[PDB]
């Protein structure tokens, strides 16, 4: 359950920056 | 305005559909029984400025006619019915399908909704309730002396009770087919409602007539492919971004015009 | 007014035209099956003031008279019916086409449109529909009691009925080839329609009389180049600073002239 | 416009094509039947200013004549046809070739293409097909009766029938060789056609005439070296970014020219 601890963290942080366009495309 | 900010306009509004969808598909990991969206999209008119045929002189048929067009409009958001993937809750209380098949729910206004999400409850009444009071179709009430609920992949739920040693039948959980899954039109709580488009609902026993079965204590994840979603989302956002370099292109067009 | 002052208009003109289209081919990537379009230009009158022929002595000839000359009227937009990048997209409803041809819609008014794109869809009587319900043609109905639908590289399409260990035939999904792909008249919705520029339409199964093959379970991205596209606006930007700088020319000259 | 933004408009589209192409190679690793490809390029034209000989004096001469010269046409992409590794599927129905040689298939044309690639399937009228309902030429078909498959080396393929103890030979698989292996040009599903640039097809046996051998078990792995295609990804990338500089730079060229 690890994996949704950071894999879950990077997808409730990745999922908000979509809508507000600060994008990098690249550190993902 | 500029014919061309209009045109790069609708591709920003595409764009941004796409974009939201796209989001909407990789907020949704980890939401149990959620189904992947999918945007279609579609051109609007094309302003026809020379005919494509139009003999110009007698002999002469003017091939490929000018057409300047505008527009991307997205045509349809699609909602891809696949099956999702099971995983073990250890739970009595979720019941999740393989296959066709909607669990069928009085809303409490007597219309029956579809939800492909067996996370049931038992209210104080006895009743089968689904995540806000969601009463199943048919009625099928708990009785509270009965011990463990099994609903064997046939669909028939059986209680046991104290003392009797035998699992009294004590009612029948069915699942609803439809013709085209994807014209389901959902209104939220992973709930979707009868449309013309989807086809007269067919309601059948589990197993039967080309349904699904149910397996007791799995919850059916999402369908949704982390990898896909990250190289879609790194397609439009390059899309997104030419789009806005196509507005910028536009507007200093203009700004020089008038500087004139 | 000046004649200096209408060629730079149709100078402008001209460019504007360049970025519409351009706006047009970048605002429709990701759409599929969407063809790239390019916009041609043409010179227009040349108004001669001395022969170039029109002997000056009885011997010498004049070479290369005085002609002025006008305006760059845009001919034509033709588009690039190329094949574009085949993608997986895994779904069985999506077709994908590999080579030249067109499916077939009849359109409610009764009249043949062709679209080249299998974003396919069953409606509630079962039909293939393509995003927006238009009805393929021939007509493919797909029995109720069907569980999976595949269609075959060579266009025949055949579903597993329930019961049954037989994927029964039941419809050929056929193509259609043109002379003449670039004299279609674009109508939106991703359809095009005949018109004596691109001549007879010649329906043939896939594979067949030049026609390509289906595949299912791909999706024909558009053919846009995003960085010719990119430098296309750069291009045409300059381009149209260079003719506003030309009409400033003139209207300073024309400003001194009137002040004289 | 500027002859410079040409110049690197093609340099871009150049770059665009390698970068497409060592994509292409990357994607399909661990892909079975995967040739990797070559993007190899050609100077455009170069516009004569002053002749390299055109004598100025009558004893000059003016060595190295002035000549500016344009484009990075890509003439090919050249694909090597080299031999995959085989590794262990251990599935009786997916066969490796060794060597040069093809499997020759029909087309629903009647017309043959040819692929690198045993991994068959059996339809539901007992013909060997691979990969989207391919007859094999010449056509080989599988006896119901028939418990297991086995393919010789020789090409000589024999099935089990059920009591009977004997390999009754079912069919003979025959390779093709081709003096161009580069002059194949492919139609998708990894199977490529002839053309006038492959030369004429030779058929023959497996192993005999130069041609291959047919191991069962075993897939062909992409010949795809990870390392080599991500060291021509980085040189790709960085001939990339200076050839979108150099579009920059004349892009600013003309942004001070016009504000003169």
């Amino acid at each position: 359950d690890l994996q949704s601890s950071f894999l879950t963290l990077l997808v409730a942080q990745l999922k908000n920056q979509d809508p507000t366009n600060p994008l990098q495309n690249n550190e993902l | 305005m500029i014919s061309s900010l209009w045109i790069a306009k609708t591709g920003l509004d595409a764009q941004q559909t796409n974009m939201d969808v796209i989001a909407n598909n990789l907020a949704n990991v980890s939401t149990n029984g959620f189904k992947r969206q999918r945007a279609v999209f579609e051109d609007l008119l094309y302003q026809t400025i020379r005919q494509p045929g139009a003999q110009s002189s007698e002999q002469t048929t003017l091939p490929s006619g000018l057409q300047i067009g505008t527009g991307v409009r997205p045509v349809a958001t699609e909602r891809l019915h696949s099956q999702g993937n099971l995983s073990q809750t250890n739970n009595s209380k979720d019941v999740a399908i393989k296959g066709q098949g909607f669990f069928q729910v009085m809303l409490p206004d007597g219309t029956s909704a579809y939800t492909r999400d067996g996370s049931f409850q038992v209210d104080q009444n006895g009743q089968l309730v689904t995540a806000g009071g969601f009463q199943v179709q048919p009625a099928i009430t708990i009785p509270a002396n009965a011990l463990s609920i099994t609903i064997g992949r046939d669909g028939v739920v059986s209680v046991t009770q104290q003392g009797q040693a035998a699992p009294v039948q004590v009612g029948q959980l069915n699942l609803t087919t439809f013709m085209n899954d994807t014209g389901l039109e959902s209104i939220g709580e992973n709930l979707y409602i009868e449309t013309q488009s989807s086809g007269a609902p067919n309601e059948s026993t589990p197993g039967l007539n080309g349904a699904g079965l149910l397996y007791q204590g799995y919850v059916e994840t999402s369908n949704v492919n982390v990898a896909e979603e990250l190289v879609n989302m790194i397609q439009v956002q390059r899309a997104y971004e030419i789009n806005s370099k196509a507005v910028s292109t536009t507007d200093q067009m203009l700004q020089k015009l008038t500087q004139l």
